[PDB]
């Protein structure tokens, strides 16, 4: 069904376009200000805000697809491009979140080591590598129309409600390599950050608690935004591979799958806030602007 | 011209009292943290007390705590030092040094051998 | 003469490229090295700590020792070719990682001079973000002086009579309680100055040192780790 | 001995600088005015230089 | 004896003050009130010169108004081509703590110094083609604060030993030492005729010296804190001083007095650098407020603000032709304003 569970997703996407776009513009400005200050975190935040802006600017097409109902009225190629941006911007964002986490871990846990890694040139290299790798890996539907037909239904994009064979393994790869592995790296990096902050004597216990709260928020909000959709993907693909005859379950959870697709877009609002607005320095820079 | 002229010293018996004034001129007296510095015979310059731009933030050296009171009259551009219960250890030349810079929380060079704004000096000799 | 001008323009660009390459190399070398300013009195013993990481480590007007600990380069700067005035040449050291302030703990006469000197660094506009690695030196002499009993800290610091050793104190196994109270009183005078201002942009690391102490290079490394870790907390938006 | 020598040097310097012939401050201000209006047309920072003849 | 000499000094001070009051017919403001104000001087950062790694303590323009030397605390002495934002040379220094840098009026030579207590002269136009140290003047017992070339083979250096020195570069000897300051000499400015120079020190007093004769002709008081900057009026008849008292004062040699004071109530920070325009109408002052102020020298009215620096402005100076003013700051960037 595409015209049944079609109330929460469109309104939520309207909310995302309303709030993320300005906050992501300010996030991009703050990242540019950081880069002008020769900060390696600025490159990562800039690319993250660029990806969020890409997803937000692609959202109105899907809002209209809600408005026009039926199938992908815009066309086959438009379906391919917007499907790419819609299902790969999440993984680009999580990759750049993991990049921020590892950069922060290297800065805090090992302040006097890995000076070469903590450089704007290295940050640009890592950003370019991440973009190229994610785009090439997830553009298999774009290169080969046959595999896109296997993944997304040519009629209304979506993901071919009757799950395909190899796409189930690719979906397991997604849930294990594009969410679990980057989020595990995020968790480990912020655990090491918290350990180093605990070792710190200069920082007061209040500030250590604040750092713990911020790190736990960053780890947990990614979970809240992406775990429902990815666990739905894992359940769907594993069940189809094991028990392909199951059809009532698949139809029942298709609604949850679409709602979780919608809920994924909360990170485009979360990331600008939790990475620029929460900090007093970036907020002060925005006020100065 | 920054001039710091101090007066009031002299011979006083132990357990006596002296008030050391400081006629300050040539600068805005209310923008500088004034000090009191003594050079004992045969000893280096030693900081005794300081007063902030206002009457607050009065700090004394340990030797003079409880018996020396620093005071500042910004209207009259005068820095005071009321010394009570003087001990023979207090025999020194007392200089009234000011901050190098206005509206600052630092007194870097006030006990220096050749400081620009310290004053000629007044001699107290307790014996 | 446009053709002649193009040749000089290209030569100038080539010179700029060479300067850029050399500047990038010295850029890397400049981050890799941490700059330390050594401060203290004549009797503070800064030279002894300068020598003890010059004879036990890597090692005219400015005395420089380049010692390396844990493959991390450190540059120490003992400025001794200048006058007693230091309100103008101390402003050079606003980019130093830390200031190694050495204090003669035993010499009670010049303790106030050290305390006033510590206040000025802490409260200076250009040094109000530079952490201080305080080195309460000559603890061997402090132990002997207190056990002797001839000289009392109460004369130079009347608040000592009402001072009690903090629970956080970690006395040495064979340490007299009188030394421990004297030891931590001197530290608390400097920490009281440090905790009075500086917000969070400033920390003082107090360490007890002797002439035979051989761990000062390690102490500076650990403190400089905490100083730069604290900077990275703000520079990477953790704080 | 050193203090009296320094005081004598300071007194001699004061005597040397007390014999300087001093013009009226009005005349000095007039001379500075003469220089400022005299060279006003040749001051790029005062008169905004045209972009054509500006090396920056 | 000491009391008698002090009384004589006080009498001489009173006589000097009475003479100064006698020659004070009228104030500068009372005569320049009718002058039309310069208006709002809007100067933009034409070029920023990046490449220094630490704070810039000093900078000096070349005589051609095209080349420019800058000193930074990373032990580098970079010579820029301001027009093409290109770096002609980058001289590694023996001691990184450099507080002064000088450009010889004939080129061919650049001097620098600082906490090393040494004025190091570097030969640029050499037969080998590489900048090397030509002379290492070591006679100062304190830190150098300002070095200026009278010409080739002669340089005046102000140091933290309360003395200035006139050096013969070929022999590396002090031709004349200038004593009389009771504080750290912070900056000297050469007169256009090279025959005199004023030195401002940390004793809140500026002294006009005779280069050849060798004694202090006049002393200039009125500042209430350490002078950090000094600069002659385009004619050697006045000079401007900046101190930590947040005031610029224009002292005139012939009147032996201060003419007018450049201060604002909002300004509570020190003054680091002072320079005049080619006509002397504008008094550009570097501040600890991370910004510069343009002062109408005849009216003491602020004309503009040069706000482009993240850290404190440490050096300032206009070109010989008056086209542009360069402003180096502790943020490791040098900016050309016009």
């Amino acid at each position: 069904d595409s015209r049944v569970d079609h109330l929460f997703p469109p309104s939520l996407y309207i909310f995302v376009i309303g709030v993320g776009l300005p906050t992501n513009c300010l996030a991009l400005w703050a990242a540019y200000r950081q880069v002008q200050q020769r900060n390696e975190l600025g490159v990562y935040l800039m690319n993250l805000s660029i990806a969020d802006l890409l997803y937000i600017c692609t959202l109105p097409l899907w809002v209209d697809y809600f408005l026009h109902h039926d199938n992908w009225i815009h066309g086959p190629g438009s379906c391919k491009l917007f499907g790419f941006i819609f299902y790969t911007n999440i993984y680009i964002s999580i990759a750049f979140l993991c990049c921020i986490s590892v950069d922060r871990y290297l800065a805090v846990a090992h302040p006097l080591r890995f000076a070469r890694l903590r450089r704007v040139k290295t940050a640009v290299a890592v950003s370019s590598v991440v973009w190229a790798t994610e785009l090439g890996a997830n553009s298999a539907p774009l290169f080969h129309d046959e595999l896109f037909r296997d993944r997304y239904n040519h009629t209304f994009c979506f993901e071919k409600f009757p799950m395909e064979g190899w796409v189930a393994w690719m979906n397991l790869y997604r849930v294990f390599v594009g969410f679990l592995f980057p989020w595990a790296l995020m968790l480990l990096s912020y655990r090491g950050i918290l350990r180093a902050v605990r070792g710190s004597v200069s920082t007061e216990r209040q500030e250590k608690a604040k750092i713990k709260r911020l790190a736990l928020s960053l780890i947990a909000i990614v979970l809240v935004c992406f775990a429902p959709y990815h666990v739905l993907l894992l359940s769907r693909s594993a069940i189809y591979l094991g028990r392909p005859w199951d059809c009532g379950f698949e139809e029942r959870v298709f609604s949850a799958y679409h709602s979780s697709l919608a809920f994924t877009s909360l990170n485009c609002v979360a990331d600008p806030i939790l990475y620029c607005l929460v900090n007093e320095g970036a907020r002060s820079d925005v006020a100065k602007a | 011209q920054v001039q710091l002229q101090e007066s009031g010293g002299g011979l006083v018996q132990p357990g006596g009292s002296l008030r050391l004034s400081c006629a300050a001129s040539g600068f805005t007296f209310s923008n500088y943290k004034m000090n009191w510095v003594r050079q004992a015979p045969g000893k280096g310059l030693e900081w005794v007390s300081d007063i902030s731009q206002s009457g607050a933030s009065i700090s004394y050296t340990g030797s003079v705590k409880g018996r020396f009171t620093i005071s500042r009259d910004n209207a009259k551009n005068t820095l005071y030092l009321q010394m009570n219960s003087l001990k023979p250890e207090d025999t020194a030349v007392y200089y009234c040094a000011r901050c190098p810079a206005p509206f600052t929380r630092d007194c870097f060079d006030v006990t220096s051998t050749t400081y620009a704004y310290r004053g000629q000096g007044t001699q107290v000799t307790v014996s | 003469k446009t053709e002649d001008q193009r040749n000089e323009e290209k030569a100038q660009r080539e010179a700029n490229k060479k300067i850029e390459k050399q500047l990038q190399k010295d850029k890397q070398v400049y981050r890799a090295t941490h700059r330390l300013l050594l401060l203290g009195a004549d009797n503070s013993g800064k030279s002894t700590i300068v020598k003890q990481m010059r004879i036990l480590h890597g090692g005219s007007g400015i005395f420089e020792t380049k010692f390396q600990v844990d493959k991390v380069n450190f540059h120490m700067f003992d400025v001794g070719g200048q006058r007693d005035e230091r309100r103008k040449w101390i402003q050079c050291f606003n980019d130093v990682t830390a200031i190694i302030f050495v204090v003669d703990s035993s010499d009670y006469n010049r303790l106030q001079e050290a305390l006033n000197l510590f206040k000025s660094i802490w409260n200076n506009r250009w040094l109000r973000t530079i952490s201080v690695i305080l080195f309460l030196n000559k603890q061997d002499l402090l132990a002997e002086k207190v056990l002797a009993g001839k000289s009392k800290i109460e004369d130079y610091f009347p608040e000592f009579a009402r001072y009690t050793t903090p629970e956080d104190a970690t006395p040495e196994p064979g340490e007299d309680p009188r030394v421990t109270r004297a030891k931590y009183f001197i530290r608390d005078e400097f920490l009281r100055i440090s905790t009075a201002s500086g917000d969070g942009r400033h920390y003082c690391y107090p360490h007890f040192t002797c002439a035979v102490d051989t761990e000062n290079a390690r102490r500076i490394f650990n403190d400089c780790r905490d100083i730069i870790q604290r900077m990275h907390l703000r520079q990477y938006e953790l704080l | 001995t050193a203090s009296i020598a320094q005081a004598r040097k300071l007194v001699e310097q004061l005597k040397m600088e007390a014999n300087i012939d001093r013009i009226k401050v009005s005349k000095a201000a007039a001379d500075l005015m003469a220089y400022c209006e005299a060279h006003a047309k040749e001051d790029p920072l005062l008169t905004p230089v045209p972009a054509s003849e500006n090396p920056f | 004896e000491l009391d008698q000499l002090r009384q004589e000094a006080e009498q001489l001070k009173n006589q000097i003050r009475d003479a100064r009051k006698a020659c004070a017919d009228a104030t500068l403001s009372q005569i320049t009130n009718n002058i039309d104000p310069v208006g709002r001087i809007q100067m933009r950062t034409r070029r920023t010169l990046r490449g220094h790694l630490a704070k810039i303590y000093a900078m000096h323009w070349g005589t051609d108004s095209r080349l420019l030397v800058s000193a930074s605390q990373d032990g580098k002495l970079i010579i820029w081509d301001s027009y093409t934002t290109n770096k002609v040379h980058a001289i590694p220094l023996r001691s990184s703590w450099v507080m002064t840098c000088a450009y010889a009026p004939s080129g061919n030579y650049v001097a620098c110094g600082g906490l090393d207590n040494i004025c190091s002269i570097y030969n640029l136009k050499t037969r080998e083609g590489n900048v090397r140290v030509s002379r290492e003047l070591a006679g100062h017992t304190g830190y150098l604060s300002c070095c200026r070339f009278l010409d080739d083979n002669q340089i005046v250096t102000s140091s933290g030993d309360t003395t200035c020195a006139l050096w013969d570069i070929e022999t590396g000897q002090q031709t004349t030492t200038f004593t009389g300051h009771t504080g750290d000499v912070m900056s000297l400015s050469l007169a256009p005729d090279t025959r005199l120079f004023v030195s401002g020190a940390c004793d809140a007093s500026a002294k006009l010296w005779d280069v050849r004769e060798g004694m202090c002709r006049q002393t200039f008081t009125g500042h209430e804190s350490d002078i950090n900057a000094i600069c002659f009026f385009p004619n050697g008849n006045a000079f401007a001083t900046g101190s930590d008292d947040a005031t610029c004062r224009l002292f005139d040699l012939r009147a032996d007095q201060e003419l007018m004071t450049y201060s604002h109530d909002n300004i509570i920070c020190g003054i680091t650098s002072v320079s005049f325009s080619k006509s002397g109408r504008l008094l550009l002052a570097g501040y600890d407020d991370f910004n510069c102020n343009v002062w109408d020298a005849l009216k003491a009215d602020r004309a503009g603000v040069l706000a482009g620096h993240d850290n404190r402005v440490s050096c300032l100076g206009v070109t010989d032709d008056g086209m542009a003013v360069a402003t180096g700051s502790w943020d490791s960037f040098l900016k050309i304003w016009n």
